[PDB]
RNA sequence: CUUGGAUAAGGUGCCUAAAUAUUCGCUCAUGAGAUCCCAUAAAAGGUGUUGGUUCAUAUGAACUAGCCCUGAAAAUGGAUGGCGCUAAAGCGGA
């Protein structure tokens, strides 16, 4: 062969397709619908045009099973995971290569886990809260006025 | 359906989901006015729409047609009828559910300066496939001689000019209050900024 | 049944311009600029610059549907020809007894025509945005009509030819008119 | 473990034969395979069939054996092809067609299904003939050989669906089904 | 900044009725921010008020209450149904219900 | 004669109590369709679209039956009960 050049190369980074995040091994797939509603997975494998095989190791909530297509949301993270694998290797791969910690550091994780720690708040976290904020306050209206 | 008032804005929706929808909330008490229905969406080609306004038009009272079906045709009065026709306006219940919708063409004063919502619902982009036809309702009343589509839409441009000279104040006061807000952090006692950051305000 | 992907690609000649931003295609060259929409087609296109080749791809689709990626490619090639090597329709007029007059005003729009079957009226024709009417000077009696888009060219020509239409009388016998002859380009 | 979506097919494994008499003393003995809701209905296809085939009726005849076959990868996944008989209103006719599933009972689920949406035909005139797992070399079907290439990948455009709690009926901005 | 809330706001619909029959013992209620079955049977055991005006002077005071309890949902969205100790009349088929949180668990 | 519980027939877009529920197919109508009695439609046709059978080296045929269409003309202005409905609120299933 004759390889690429460096022009050719960021050219194919710079074509930026309308349509991302394909279905295939190793996406990572929020649910919306049903009892497991709220929790991540991974495709592991596709029946059909709407039924999918669906898997999320033990470090998620959710057992293998079959699962119409239209209940999942793909996200940006892929896994590249091999031919017919199983649970256990899943595992092994999903730990070594930190996926699940990066999809917490991205701007809807952070927002799910903040809503999650804001709903289990007691009353005196929410008057510390309030209370924070009307502190707060004060030092906004003073910086405000002395700069008119 | 715990307000005073929901302002809504009609483009883009489709003429009897949005109709369903209004009228129930009505019959459970509520006050709805309802702006630009001009741009309201129907499920059909315009040419089998037209036909079926035709069809409407040819019935009436033998005897004295003074009497009988009246044809409105501004295309607010339209989506006025089509909420009538689901209300039992015969009691004075139903009387006083329909007194509580008011619409318009465009959008007036009091409402411009106001907040509008959608009812995704009913919505033509989440309920109608790509490969269906539909028509516009102000193209479908012009075609019945209605005759101020032209001046609706010139006030419109006027009313989106102002709407985006006050849009560009905002963002600037937001940007000038987000940097005042940046600073007073480091000014406060360090358990209050703790507890303000484990809970991401 | 659903097909998974089918696709087709088109070259891009060699002093072209071309844009597509949300289907929206605009082209540029010698002669002209033209716009056309396609925003009533499920497709995703895809234009690289660097060598030639727009390429169209459809997603699942029907026979119904996967019917329409040809006829945009035609399409495209059609306004790529255009912008470098303009249209040409040559049309005759044709008579039996009374000869045809034609005659050209408005910087080469708006024939008109007179004579028709012996008339004393006159019937005007009123050229397509970007067309030009202009009589050829080689032979006796033909017209010229021509550039740069084929449909607004094939239009006019139709519209000179719907205009000298023969009414009640038997058009076996009655032949006379005007007619397209040739279509080729510049 | 989510029961919105169970189909109701299982698949039993019946014996039986006719009550010992001085003509016949050790009389034939029959098994077959039915697909039904129920033991109960298996049964009572079995008998059907032992009447309409041999000369047996279940009034003269004793069970032997009811199994309930269990299948044993539910989680790879097969190809499958099935042979039909079945009534129209003018006639009968009989055919072939291919699904891809992970069980038996899940394919002629989806067979039962397509031929209501096709050809309007009620379970009442539908025979099941010979369900069986073929190679995929031997597929004939050009919808399932669409399914078997070697790197399978495809967007995904449907739209989304919610919780009802999150279902929220007056909006404040109009929602994008592009999601990239 | 006074008067505290310590209450969920409702709206009282109508009776419990099929078409064409009234039965006014029971009375459909729905409440703010539950719309689901599950999230309806939270309530299933407080106390209700509704609070209205009259123009003549009774007790010293113009303003008086009929007191009911909340007792099962009504099906798939969070309405529920409530049994008052007096009928409520029909001329309030729009109006504000108070669900209290009194008998707190 | 009553209080409370849970159903049948039938229904769950609004009129109207309860799903704009879930899961598979089919259908576009310049006179669509919408379930006992029940409130009409045929012979004959279709290069509309979807499945199936049988012949001939990847094309050409011949049949078969689901939805849609032609065949389809009356007298006051009118009726799937009305509005309306085409990612159905239509037809066959779960
Ligand atoms: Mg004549
Ligand atoms: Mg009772
Ligand atoms: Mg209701
Ligand atoms: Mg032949
Ligand atoms: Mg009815
Ligand atoms: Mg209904």
């Amino acid at each position: 062969r004759v390889e690429l050049t460096e022009e050719e190369k960021l050219y194919i980074s710079k074509k930026n397709l309308l349509f991302k995040r394909f279905v295939e091994p190793g996406r990572l797939c929020l649910i919306e619908y049903g009892p497991y509603a709220g929790k991540l997975c991974f495709i592991v494998d596709i029946v059909t045009i709407t039924r999918v095989i669906v898997d999320g190791a033990f470090i998620t909530g959710v057992p293998r099973m079959v699962i119409p297509l239209k209940r999942l949301k793909l996200l940006k993270e892929r896994i590249k995971i091999n031919k017919n694998c199983k649970s256990g290797f899943l595992r092994k791969t999903v730990n070594s290569t930190k996926v699940l910690e990066e999809f917490n550091n991205s701007k809807l994780g952070k927002k799910m886990i903040i809503k999650k720690k804001r709903d289990e708040a007691t009353d005196f976290e929410r008057f510390q809260v309030y209370f924070a904020k009307r502190e707060l306050k004060k030092k906004m209206t003073t910086i405000k006025n002395k700069k008119n | 359906m715990y307000k005073k008032e929901y302002v809504i804005d009609c483009k883009g929706h489709l003429l009897g989901r949005l109709a369903s929808l209004i009228a129930k909330e009505l019959l459970n008490g509520q006050r709805i006015v309802a702006v630009r229905c001009e741009d309201i969406n129907i499920s059909g080609s315009l040419y089998r729409n037209k036909l079926k306004y035709q069809e409407f038009l040819r019935l009436r009272t033998n005897t004295n047609p003074k009497k009988g079906p009246l044809h409105l045709r501004e295309p607010s009065k339209i989506l006025w009828r089509c909420v009538r026709g689901m209300l039992p306006h015969k009691t004075y219940k139903g009387q006083l559910a329909l007194k509580k919708l008011k619409v318009c063409v465009g959008m007036p004063y009091p409402y411009d300066k106001k907040k509008k919502y959608v009812l995704p619902s009913a919505l033509r982009a989440f309920r109608l496939k790509k490969h269906r036809r539909y028509c516009r309702l102000g193209t479908l009343s012009s075609r019945v001689g209605w005759n101020y589509d032209t001046l609706v839409k010139k006030n419109e441009v006027l009313r989106k000019q102002v709407s985006k000279a006050y849009y560009k104040k905002k963002v600037n006061n937001l940007n000038e209050k987000k940097e005042i807000k940046t600073e007073a952090l480091n000014l406060i006692n360090p358990e209050q900024r703790q507890v303000l950051e484990n809970f991401g305000y | 049944m659903k097909t998974i992907v089918s696709t087709q690609k088109v070259l891009i000649p060699e002093g072209v311009k071309v844009a597509i931003n949300a289907r929206k295609v605009t082209v540029s060259g010698k002669y002209g600029t033209l716009r056309r929409s396609f925003r009533h087609l499920p497709i995703d296109i895809r234009l690289n610059k660097l060598k030639k080749y727009i390429k169209v791809v459809m997603w699942f689709g029907v026979p119904d549907s996967l019917a329409c990626i040809r006829t945009v490619c035609t399409h495209l090639k059609n306004m790529f020809t255009g912008v470098t090597k303009k249209f040409l329709y040559k049309m005759r007029l044709v008579h039996a007894h009374f000869p045809i007059n034609s005659n050209i005003v408005d910087n080469n729009t708006r024939i008109e025509i007179r004579n028709y079957l012996g008339e004393k009226s006159v019937r005007f024709v009123k050229a397509l945005p970007g067309v030009v009417i202009e009589k050829s000077p080689n032979v006796k009696d033909e017209i010229y009509v021509s550039g740069a888009d084929i449909e607004n060219v094939s239009l006019t020509a139709a519209l000179i030819h719907q205009s000298v239409l023969c009414r009640n009388k038997d058009i076996r016998k009655f032949l006379d008119g005007i007619y397209v002859s040739e279509v080729t380009t510049v | 473990i989510d029961n919105s979506l169970n189909t109701n097919i299982h698949q039993y494994h019946i014996v039986g034969r006719a009550i010992p008499t001085a003509k016949d003393k050790n009389p034939n003995v029959y098994r077959m395979c039915i697909f039904a809701k129920n033991d109960t209905n298996a049964k009572s296809r079995f008998w059907y069939f032992m009447k309409k085939i041999n000369k047996l009726k279940k009034s003269n005849g004793e069970l032997l054996a009811c199994e309930q076959i269990k299948e044993r990868f539910p989680l790879r996944v097969k190809n499958y092809g099935v042979l039909l008989r079945y009534d129209s209103r003018t006639g009968t006719h009989n055919m072939y067609k291919e699904f891809r599933d992970t069980t038996k009972e899940g394919a002629i689920a989806q067979l039962y299904s397509e031929m209501a949406g096709r050809h309007r035909a009620r379970a009442s005139s539908i025979n099941i003939i010979r369900i069986s797992e073929i190679s995929s070399s031997l597929v004939r079907r050009p919808h399932i050989k669409q399914l078997l290439k070697r790197r399978l990948r495809f967007p995904a455009l449907h739209l989304p669906t919610l919780q009802k709690e999150y279902r929220k009926k007056f909006a404040s901005k109009r929602p994008s089904t592009y999601r990239m | 900044l006074q008067a505290v809330r310590l209450y969920e706001k409702g709206v009282i619909l109508g009776y419990k009725r099929s078409q064409r029959n009234q039965d006014p013992n029971f009375t459909l209620i729905s409440i703010k921010n539950v719309n689901t079955k599950k999230h309806a049977q939270f309530y299933v055991g407080k106390r209700v008020a509704y609070v209205y005006r009259t123009t003549k002077h009774h007790d010293g005071v113009k303003i008086k209450c009929i007191w009911g309890k909340v007792c099962r949902t009504h099906g798939n969205s969070g309405v529920i149904r409530a049994k008052f100790k007096t009928h409520i009349p029909p001329k309030a088929f729009g109006d504000r219900v108070r669900i209290l949180m009194y008998p707190s668990n």
